[PDB]
């Protein structure tokens, strides 16, 4: 509910299906979501409701981004972090980061790709985190 | 009036007024009357421009009393 | 070296995120193009 | 963007069903959950004891 | 009219001295700090609580604080 | 240390959100 | 402790508190506070150096 009965039986999401909009310039694009959206769940109004439930016949609209998410954006912070530990070390480290020392972040991008083989192996020997006797803290 | 300021002057030389606008001083000792200490500083760091440092503000009290108060000693 | 300082240039905050955020702002719209509509994988 | 474009069935629409099944875990049939209090062999629905 | 009070961390910098625009502050002889000087206020009754007596003092935190209090008319900065 | 006090109230409350998502999911009925 | 010693922080008003610190000069008679440290990042003064105690610090080299 409210009325999830699948799309290929509404007469509502036939009836959006004969005034198709083309979205590209391909003459078809308006005929080929609609058949690809059959599938999925239309309610009273005629559009596909999705579900975030975790359901297997279901796992298209939010299970299988959810992993493919998570993967590109946990690799965005993991090459941002890893950027900021090598620069630390140098001579100046406040030219290296708004004038990018392409020389090192370049090695950083390609590296990522086992970030969950890194950050399982940072989290355990206890380099993830610090010292809480060692960051500034406001008085209480 | 209240907090008269002197200086004595080198010379004479346009200057700027604390209450807006210029005035020019004259050569030896000058007199302003104005309305605050406030003012009086904000003149005599004006003066240090002109390499003038003999500046003294006083106090002139509604009674006719006036009071040296900048400097102290 | 005046070649150098075109590789310096390229790498400044600006300059870098002008043209990453380019390439990706393209890919983005070129898979869009042949491959539109896509609101869940289908399965 | 998406009704703007005259193409609104392109809409990211989802079903609130954690509180779908709260309503129907309180009685509500028009749903179709059946469960608890909507289930009417329920032990919660007869109070076995 | 406010109140400044002067803590033992300054160095004598006389940075403070030279903003506080109605004059309040002086320094005094003082045996402890390298320059040998510390800022005193001794005519807070003409404080007129502008603060850049605490911005231009170096020392972190700050040797000096300037406390609001009761506003009279030489603290509002009234011409009238 | 193994934070015995901690997990074992956490482990409690997750226990009680899996056997809510039970009747959610019609394993128990 | 000497001129080139990390040293750590416990004042607590003091904006570098528990961070590590550089040490460019010790004084001998006066202030009590006669140790210079030369931080490597700056408060919201703008200002990355401060003077400290003799018991204020932690050496940690
Ligand atoms: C190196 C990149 C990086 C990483 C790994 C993190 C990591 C973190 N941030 Mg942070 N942050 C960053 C950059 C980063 N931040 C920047 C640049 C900003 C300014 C916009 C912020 C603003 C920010 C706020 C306001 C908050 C966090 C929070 C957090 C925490 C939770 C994750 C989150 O909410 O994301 C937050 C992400 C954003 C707000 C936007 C992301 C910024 C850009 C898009 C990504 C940066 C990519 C980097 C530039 C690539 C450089 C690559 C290098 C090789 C050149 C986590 C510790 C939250 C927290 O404290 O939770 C406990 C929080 O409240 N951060
Ligand atoms: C006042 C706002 C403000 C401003 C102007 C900046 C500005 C900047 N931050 Mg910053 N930041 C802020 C707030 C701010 N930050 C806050 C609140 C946090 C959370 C503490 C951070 C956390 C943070 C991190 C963690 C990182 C930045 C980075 C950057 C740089 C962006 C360069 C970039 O994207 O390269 C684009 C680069 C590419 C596209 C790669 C090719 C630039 C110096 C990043 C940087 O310089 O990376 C080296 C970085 O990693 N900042
Ligand atoms: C031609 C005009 C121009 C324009 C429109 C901008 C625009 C911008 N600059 Mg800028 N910049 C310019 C010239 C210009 N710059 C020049 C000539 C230099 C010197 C080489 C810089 C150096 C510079 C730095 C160092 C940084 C910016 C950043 C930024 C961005 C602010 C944050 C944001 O929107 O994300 C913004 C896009 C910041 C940023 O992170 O951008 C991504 C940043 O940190 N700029
Ligand atoms: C972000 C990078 C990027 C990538 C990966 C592609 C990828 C592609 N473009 Mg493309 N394109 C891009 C940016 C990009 N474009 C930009 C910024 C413009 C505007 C100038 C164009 C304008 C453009 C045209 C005009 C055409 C392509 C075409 C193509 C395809 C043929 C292979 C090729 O590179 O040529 C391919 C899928 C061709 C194609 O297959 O379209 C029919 C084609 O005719 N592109
Ligand atoms: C922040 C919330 C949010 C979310 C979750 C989405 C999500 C989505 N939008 Mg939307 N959108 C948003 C904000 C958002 N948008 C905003 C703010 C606007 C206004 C600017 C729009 C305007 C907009 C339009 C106009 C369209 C979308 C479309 C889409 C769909 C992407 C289709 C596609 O091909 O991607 C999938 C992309 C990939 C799979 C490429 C990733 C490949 C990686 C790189 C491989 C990695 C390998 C490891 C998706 C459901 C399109 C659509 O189909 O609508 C349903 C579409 O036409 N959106
Ligand atoms: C911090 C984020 C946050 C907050 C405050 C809320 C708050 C709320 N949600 Mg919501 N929700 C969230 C995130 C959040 N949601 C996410 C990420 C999803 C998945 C798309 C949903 C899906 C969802 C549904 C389907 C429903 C609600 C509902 C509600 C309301 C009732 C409480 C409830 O059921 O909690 C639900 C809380 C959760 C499901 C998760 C708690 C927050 C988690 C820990 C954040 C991390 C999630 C993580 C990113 C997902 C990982 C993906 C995985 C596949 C890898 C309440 C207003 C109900 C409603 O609309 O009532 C009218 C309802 O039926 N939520
Ligand atoms: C936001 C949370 C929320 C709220 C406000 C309520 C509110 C209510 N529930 Mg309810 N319920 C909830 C979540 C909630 N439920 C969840 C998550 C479940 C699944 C475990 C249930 C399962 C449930 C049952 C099985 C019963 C209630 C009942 C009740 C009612 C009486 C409560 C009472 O005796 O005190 C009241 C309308 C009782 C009733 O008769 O009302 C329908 C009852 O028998 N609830
Ligand atoms: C420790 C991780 C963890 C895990 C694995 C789960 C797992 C789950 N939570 Mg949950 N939750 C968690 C932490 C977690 N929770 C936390 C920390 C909070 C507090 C914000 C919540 C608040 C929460 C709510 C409010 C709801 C869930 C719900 C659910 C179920 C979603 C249905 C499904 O299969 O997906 C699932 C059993 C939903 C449900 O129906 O389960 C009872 C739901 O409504 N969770
Ligand atoms: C001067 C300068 C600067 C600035 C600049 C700027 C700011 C820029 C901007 C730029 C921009 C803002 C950009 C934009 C972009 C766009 C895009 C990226 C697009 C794309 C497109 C496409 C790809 C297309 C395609 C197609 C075709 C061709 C045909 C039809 C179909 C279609 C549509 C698909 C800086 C700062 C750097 C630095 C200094 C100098
Ligand atoms: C399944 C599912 C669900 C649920 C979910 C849940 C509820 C979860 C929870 C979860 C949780 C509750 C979690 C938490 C967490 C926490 C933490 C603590 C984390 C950690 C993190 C970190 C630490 C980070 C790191 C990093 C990375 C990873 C990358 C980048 C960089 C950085 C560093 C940022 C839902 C219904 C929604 C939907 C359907 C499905
Ligand atoms: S209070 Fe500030 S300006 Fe005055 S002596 Fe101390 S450090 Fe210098
Ligand atoms: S109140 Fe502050 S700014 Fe004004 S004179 Fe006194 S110390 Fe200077």
């Amino acid at each position: 509910g409210a009325d999830l009965t699948p799309c290929a039986e509404n007469p509502a999401f036939q009836a959006l299906a004969k005034n198709a909009r083309n979205t590209t310039a391909d003459p078809q694009s308006g005929q080929k979501r609609f058949e690809r959206y059959s599938q999925a769940l239309c309610g009273p109004e005629g559009y596909p409701h999705l579900i975030v439930d975790g359901r297997l016949d279901r796992a298209g609209d939010f299970l299988i981004p959810s992993i493919l998410f998570l993967y590109i954006a946990g690799w965005i912070g993991w090459v941002g972090r890893a950027y900021l530990q090598a620069i630390k070390k140098d001579s100046d480290t406040e030219q290296k980061e708004i004038q990018l020392d392409l020389g090192i972040a370049l090695p950083i991008i390609a590296t990522g790709f086992a970030w969950p083989a890194a950050a399982v192996k940072e989290l355990l020997s206890g380099e993830l985190t610090a010292k809480d006797s060692e960051i500034t803290v406001s008085p209480r | 009036e209240k907090y008269a300021i002197t200086w004595t002057s080198p010379k004479a030389q346009v200057f700027e007024l604390p209450t807006g606008g210029a005035a020019t001083m004259h050569e030896g000792e000058n007199l302003l009357y104005i309305a605050r200490k406030e003012y009086g500083i904000a003149l005599g760091g004006q003066l240090r421009k002109f390499k003038i440092t003999n500046y003294k503000i006083y106090r002139i009290l509604p009674s006719g009393e006036t009071t040296f108060i900048h400097p102290a000693d | 070296d005046q070649s150098s300082y075109l590789i310096k240039f390229i790498s400044t905050a600006p300059v870098a995120a002008t043209i990453w955020l380019t390439i990706t702002a393209g890919i983005l719209i070129e898979f869009n193009r042949f491959f539109p509509d896509l609101l869940f994988h289908p399965l | 963007v998406v009704v703007a474009f005259g193409t609104p069935e392109k809409q990211i629409l989802i079903e609130p069903v954690f509180a779908q099944f709260i309503q129907a875990a309180h009685g509500k049939v028009l749903y179709g959950l059946d469960t608890l209090l909507s289930n009417p062999d329920s032990v919660a629905y007869t109070a076995y004891p | 009219s406010h109140t400044v009070k002067i803590y033992d961390t300054c160095i004598g910098c006389t940075q403070c001295v030279r903003a506080c625009p109605t004059d309040v502050l002086e320094m005094v002889p003082w045996d402890g700090c390298k320059a040998a000087q510390v800022a005193s206020s001794p005519r807070t009754e003409d404080c007129v609580g502008c603060k850049r007596c605490e911005t231009a003092c170096p020392t972190d935190f700050l040797s000096i604080r300037v406390y609001l209090g009761a506003e009279t008319t030489r603290s509002m900065g009234l011409a009238y | 240390p193994p934070y015995t006090f901690r997990t074992g109230w956490a482990l409690l409350l997750l226990a009680v959100n899996f056997l809510v998502a039970a009747y959610y999911f019609h394993i128990i009925q | 402790v000497q001129r080139g010693s990390k040293v750590r922080i416990l004042r607590p008003e003091s904006y570098w508190f528990q961070d590590v610190g550089t040490v460019a000069s010790v004084d001998q008679s006066g202030i009590k506070y006669p140790v210079i440290v030369r931080f490597d990042k700056v408060n919201y003064a703008g200002i990355n150096t401060n003077n400290f105690a003799v018991d204020e610090l932690i050496e940690v080299e």
